[PDB]
Protein backbone atom coordinates (compact mmCIF):
# COMPACT_ATOMS: atom_id res chain seq x y z
CA UNK A 1 0.00 0.00 0.00
CA UNK A 2 2.73 2.78 1.29
CA UNK A 3 4.69 1.76 -2.05
CA UNK A 4 1.41 2.77 -4.05
CA UNK A 5 1.04 6.10 -2.57
CA UNK A 6 3.85 7.25 -2.97
CA UNK A 7 4.08 6.64 -6.91
CA UNK A 8 0.44 7.66 -6.87
CA UNK A 9 -0.86 9.65 -4.09
CA UNK A 10 -4.16 9.75 -5.34
CA UNK A 11 -4.85 6.08 -5.05
CA UNK A 12 -5.22 5.94 -1.32
CA UNK A 13 -8.81 8.45 -2.00
CA UNK A 14 -9.55 5.64 -4.90
CA UNK A 15 -9.10 2.90 -2.25
CA UNK A 16 -11.06 4.55 0.90
CA UNK A 17 -13.73 5.83 -1.42
CA UNK A 18 -14.13 2.11 -3.10
CA UNK A 19 -14.58 0.36 0.48
CA UNK A 20 -16.72 3.17 1.71
CA UNK A 21 -19.03 2.36 -1.52
CA UNK A 22 -19.22 -1.29 -1.47
CA UNK A 23 -19.31 -1.32 2.36
CA UNK A 24 -23.52 0.85 1.88
CA UNK A 25 -23.60 -1.27 -1.35
CA UNK A 26 -23.69 -4.12 0.61
CA UNK A 27 -25.33 -3.06 3.43
CA UNK A 28 -27.98 -1.66 0.86
CA UNK A 29 -28.53 -5.28 -0.30
CA UNK A 30 -28.99 -7.07 2.92
CA UNK A 31 -32.13 -5.05 4.08
CA UNK A 32 -33.96 -5.16 0.93
CA UNK A 33 -33.35 -9.05 1.07
CA UNK A 34 -34.55 -9.21 4.69
CA UNK A 35 -37.48 -7.05 3.65
CA UNK A 36 -38.27 -9.71 1.01
CA UNK A 37 -38.00 -11.92 4.10
CA UNK A 38 -40.04 -9.20 5.89
CA UNK A 39 -42.51 -9.91 3.16
CA UNK A 40 -42.70 -13.56 3.17
CA UNK A 41 -43.72 -14.47 6.39
CA UNK A 42 -46.05 -11.22 6.01
CA UNK A 43 -48.04 -13.13 3.30
CA UNK A 44 -47.50 -16.27 5.90
CA UNK A 45 -50.05 -14.64 8.68
CA UNK A 46 -52.35 -12.64 6.47
CA UNK A 47 -52.77 -15.86 3.94
CA UNK B 1 -4.73 13.86 25.38
CA UNK B 2 -7.06 12.12 22.63
CA UNK B 3 -8.34 9.23 20.63
CA UNK B 4 -7.09 8.64 17.35
CA UNK B 5 -10.20 10.71 16.09
CA UNK B 6 -9.60 8.45 12.46
CA UNK B 7 -11.56 5.51 13.21
CA UNK B 8 -9.56 2.36 10.73
CA UNK B 9 -11.46 0.82 7.96
CA UNK B 10 -8.66 -0.74 6.83
CA UNK B 11 -5.18 -1.48 7.92
CA UNK B 12 -3.57 1.81 7.17
CA UNK B 13 -6.76 3.45 5.65
CA UNK B 14 -8.63 5.83 7.64
CA UNK B 15 -12.28 6.33 7.31
CA UNK B 16 -11.55 10.44 7.01
CA UNK B 17 -9.91 12.12 4.22
CA UNK B 18 -6.78 14.78 4.51
CA UNK B 19 -9.37 17.72 4.53
CA UNK B 20 -11.99 16.07 6.81
CA UNK B 21 -9.94 15.60 9.40
CA UNK B 22 -8.93 19.42 9.29
CA UNK B 23 -12.18 20.46 10.17
CA UNK B 24 -12.61 17.79 12.48
CA UNK B 25 -9.51 18.50 14.59
CA UNK B 26 -10.00 21.95 14.35
CA UNK B 27 -6.87 23.19 12.66
CA UNK B 28 -8.31 26.32 11.00
CA UNK B 29 -7.89 27.48 15.08
CA UNK B 30 -5.22 25.64 16.36
CA UNK B 31 -2.41 26.98 14.24
CA UNK B 32 1.33 28.15 15.75
CA UNK B 33 26.81 16.40 32.23
CA UNK B 34 30.05 13.87 30.90
CA UNK B 35 32.01 15.56 33.78
CA UNK B 36 31.49 15.96 37.63
CA UNK B 37 34.05 17.84 40.21
CA UNK B 38 34.56 16.35 43.63
CA UNK B 39 37.00 17.31 46.06
CA UNK B 40 40.12 15.25 46.75
CA UNK B 41 40.68 15.67 50.34
CA UNK B 42 44.26 16.31 51.10
CA UNK B 43 46.37 19.94 50.67
CA UNK B 44 48.28 21.23 48.52
CA UNK B 45 46.85 19.43 45.55
CA UNK B 46 43.62 22.05 45.09
CA UNK B 47 40.63 19.96 45.55
CA UNK B 48 39.69 20.05 41.82
CA UNK B 49 39.70 16.74 40.19
CA UNK B 50 37.71 16.75 37.47
CA UNK B 51 36.24 13.37 36.54
CA UNK B 52 34.51 12.37 33.35
CA UNK B 53 32.49 9.37 32.95
CA UNK B 54 32.93 7.12 29.88
CA UNK B 55 36.10 7.59 29.71
CA UNK B 56 38.52 6.33 27.00
CA UNK B 57 38.81 2.48 26.54
CA UNK B 58 42.20 1.26 27.14
CA UNK B 59 42.94 -0.97 24.25
CA UNK B 60 41.50 -0.69 20.77
CA UNK B 61 41.26 -4.31 18.54
CA UNK B 62 43.37 -4.03 15.32
CA UNK B 63 40.06 -5.01 13.05
CA UNK B 64 36.41 -3.76 13.86
CA UNK B 65 32.74 -4.42 11.93
CA UNK B 66 31.11 -1.69 10.07
CA UNK B 67 27.85 -1.09 11.15
CA UNK B 68 24.53 -2.33 9.24
CA UNK B 69 22.03 0.04 7.77
CA UNK B 70 18.67 0.87 9.36
CA UNK B 71 15.36 -1.73 8.58
CA UNK B 72 12.20 0.10 9.67
CA UNK B 73 11.05 -3.18 10.87
CA UNK B 74 12.25 -6.47 12.29
CA UNK B 75 10.52 -5.93 15.81
CA UNK B 76 12.00 -8.11 18.72
CA UNK B 77 9.96 -10.77 19.92
CA UNK B 78 8.09 -9.16 23.09
CA UNK B 79 6.14 -6.65 20.92
CA UNK B 80 5.37 -9.07 17.79
CA UNK B 81 1.79 -9.44 17.69
CA UNK B 82 0.26 -12.58 18.87
CA UNK B 83 -1.90 -14.41 16.69
CA UNK B 84 -4.81 -17.24 18.15
CA UNK B 85 -6.21 -19.64 15.51
CA UNK B 86 -9.90 -18.99 15.30
CA UNK B 87 -10.62 -22.68 16.19
CA UNK B 88 -9.49 -22.11 19.59
CA UNK B 89 -11.21 -20.48 22.44
CA UNK B 90 -11.37 -20.56 26.21
CA UNK B 91 -12.99 -23.90 27.44
CA UNK B 92 -12.18 -25.90 24.04
CA UNK B 93 -10.42 -28.83 24.38
CA UNK B 94 -7.18 -29.75 22.59
CA UNK B 95 -4.21 -32.70 21.80
CA UNK B 96 -0.91 -32.21 22.41
CA UNK B 97 0.98 -34.30 19.59
CA UNK B 98 4.88 -33.67 20.26
CA UNK B 99 5.34 -32.97 24.04
CA UNK B 100 6.13 -35.78 26.43
CA UNK B 101 2.11 -35.86 26.73
CA UNK B 102 1.17 -37.13 23.05
CA UNK B 103 -2.23 -37.88 22.65
CA UNK B 104 -3.15 -36.35 25.75
CA UNK B 105 -6.67 -34.60 26.24
CA UNK B 106 -6.70 -31.43 28.06
CA UNK B 107 -9.03 -28.22 28.70
CA UNK B 108 -7.58 -24.72 26.97
CA UNK B 109 -7.05 -21.76 29.34
CA UNK B 110 -6.31 -18.70 29.16
CA UNK B 111 -3.52 -17.59 26.67
CA UNK B 112 -0.57 -15.91 27.89
CA UNK B 113 1.19 -12.95 26.48
CA UNK B 114 4.10 -14.91 24.90
CA UNK B 115 1.73 -16.40 22.30
CA UNK B 116 2.06 -19.51 23.89
CA UNK B 117 -1.53 -21.10 25.17
CA UNK B 118 -1.63 -21.92 29.07
CA UNK B 119 -3.73 -25.29 29.11
CA UNK B 120 -3.91 -27.88 31.81
CA UNK B 121 -6.11 -31.01 31.67
CA UNK B 122 -7.57 -32.22 35.46
CA UNK B 123 -4.75 -33.68 37.00
CA UNK B 124 -6.82 -35.47 38.72
CA UNK B 125 -8.19 -37.32 34.83
CA UNK B 126 -4.38 -37.62 32.58
CA UNK B 127 -1.64 -36.33 34.96
CA UNK B 128 -1.21 -32.99 33.24
CA UNK B 129 -0.38 -30.35 34.92
CA UNK B 130 -0.66 -26.22 34.52
CA UNK B 131 1.19 -26.36 31.47
CA UNK B 132 2.43 -24.32 28.65
CA UNK B 133 1.84 -25.24 24.94
CA UNK B 134 2.16 -23.92 21.12
CA UNK B 135 -0.87 -23.60 18.99
CA UNK B 136 0.97 -24.72 15.98
CA UNK B 137 1.49 -28.21 17.73
CA UNK B 138 -1.95 -28.69 19.24
CA UNK B 139 -4.89 -29.69 17.22
CA UNK B 140 -8.52 -28.44 18.37
CA UNK B 141 -11.39 -30.58 19.06
CA UNK B 142 -15.07 -29.21 18.97
CA UNK B 143 -16.17 -29.57 22.21
CA UNK B 144 -16.22 -27.22 24.49
CA UNK B 145 -16.58 -26.55 28.26
CA UNK B 146 -17.66 -23.01 29.06
CA UNK B 147 -14.52 -21.58 31.55
CA UNK B 148 -16.43 -18.02 31.67
CA UNK B 149 -17.04 -16.66 35.72
CA UNK B 150 -13.81 -19.11 36.31
CA UNK B 151 -10.64 -17.30 37.98
CA UNK B 152 -7.37 -17.89 36.56
CA UNK B 153 -5.18 -16.58 39.32
CA UNK B 154 -3.11 -13.47 38.04
CA UNK B 155 0.57 -14.58 38.94
CA UNK B 156 0.29 -16.85 35.92
CA UNK B 157 2.35 -15.23 33.62
CA UNK B 158 5.12 -16.83 31.24
CA UNK B 159 7.71 -15.97 33.71
CA UNK B 160 5.75 -18.05 36.22
CA UNK B 161 6.24 -21.12 33.67
CA UNK B 162 10.05 -20.57 32.38
CA UNK B 163 12.31 -23.16 33.37
CA UNK B 164 15.26 -22.74 35.89
CA UNK B 165 16.32 -32.27 38.98
CA UNK B 166 13.03 -30.77 38.94
CA UNK B 167 11.21 -30.54 41.92
CA UNK B 168 7.33 -29.49 42.52
CA UNK B 169 7.16 -26.30 44.44
CA UNK B 170 4.28 -26.05 47.52
CA UNK B 171 3.23 -22.66 44.45
CA UNK B 172 2.23 -24.99 41.73
CA UNK B 173 0.84 -27.84 43.60
CA UNK B 174 -1.40 -24.87 45.03
CA UNK B 175 -2.06 -22.98 42.20
CA UNK B 176 -2.96 -26.71 40.21
CA UNK B 177 -5.52 -27.36 43.27
CA UNK B 178 -7.37 -24.17 43.05
CA UNK B 179 -7.88 -23.86 39.00
CA UNK B 180 -8.62 -27.99 39.30
CA UNK B 181 -11.34 -27.34 41.93
CA UNK B 182 -13.35 -24.89 39.56
CA UNK B 183 -12.89 -26.99 35.97
CA UNK B 184 -13.55 -30.52 37.47
CA UNK B 185 -17.69 -29.75 38.45
CA UNK B 186 -18.11 -28.46 34.66
CA UNK B 187 -16.52 -31.37 33.48
CA UNK B 188 -19.03 -33.16 35.62
CA UNK B 189 -21.89 -31.33 33.84
CA UNK B 190 -21.97 -32.93 30.69
CA UNK B 191 -21.67 -37.09 30.99
CA UNK B 192 -18.71 -39.08 29.54
CA UNK B 193 -16.54 -36.31 29.58
CA UNK B 194 -14.19 -37.85 32.10
CA UNK B 195 -13.46 -40.77 29.91
CA UNK B 196 -13.00 -38.83 27.01
CA UNK B 197 -10.68 -36.77 28.52
CA UNK B 198 -8.86 -39.63 30.49
CA UNK B 199 -8.41 -41.70 27.02
CA UNK B 200 -5.37 -40.90 24.75
CA UNK B 201 -5.94 -40.20 20.71
CA UNK B 202 -4.43 -42.43 18.21
CA UNK B 203 -4.85 -43.41 14.69
CA UNK B 204 -5.93 -46.76 13.66
CA UNK B 205 -6.01 -49.01 10.39
CA UNK B 206 -8.95 -47.10 9.71
CA UNK B 207 -9.30 -43.45 9.60
CA UNK B 208 -7.44 -40.95 8.32
CA UNK B 209 -6.62 -37.27 9.63
CA UNK B 210 -8.10 -35.20 6.20
CA UNK B 211 -11.23 -36.77 6.65
CA UNK B 212 -11.96 -36.51 10.62
CA UNK B 213 -13.96 -33.97 12.13
CA UNK B 214 -12.38 -32.20 14.43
Amino acid sequence: LRIMLKLNPYAKTMRRNTILRQARNHKLRVDKAAAAAAALQAKSDEK
Amino acid sequence: PHCSRNPVLVRGIGRYSRSAMYSRKAMYKRKYLATVTKPVGGDKNGGTRVVKLRKMPRYYPTEDVPRKLLSHGKKPFSQHVRKLRASITPGTILIILTGRHRGKRVVFLKQLASGLLLVTGPLVLNRVPLRRTHQKFVIATSTKIDISNVKIPKHLTDAYFKKKKYEITEQRKIDQKAVDSQILPKIKAIPQLQGYLRSVFALTNGIYPHKLVF
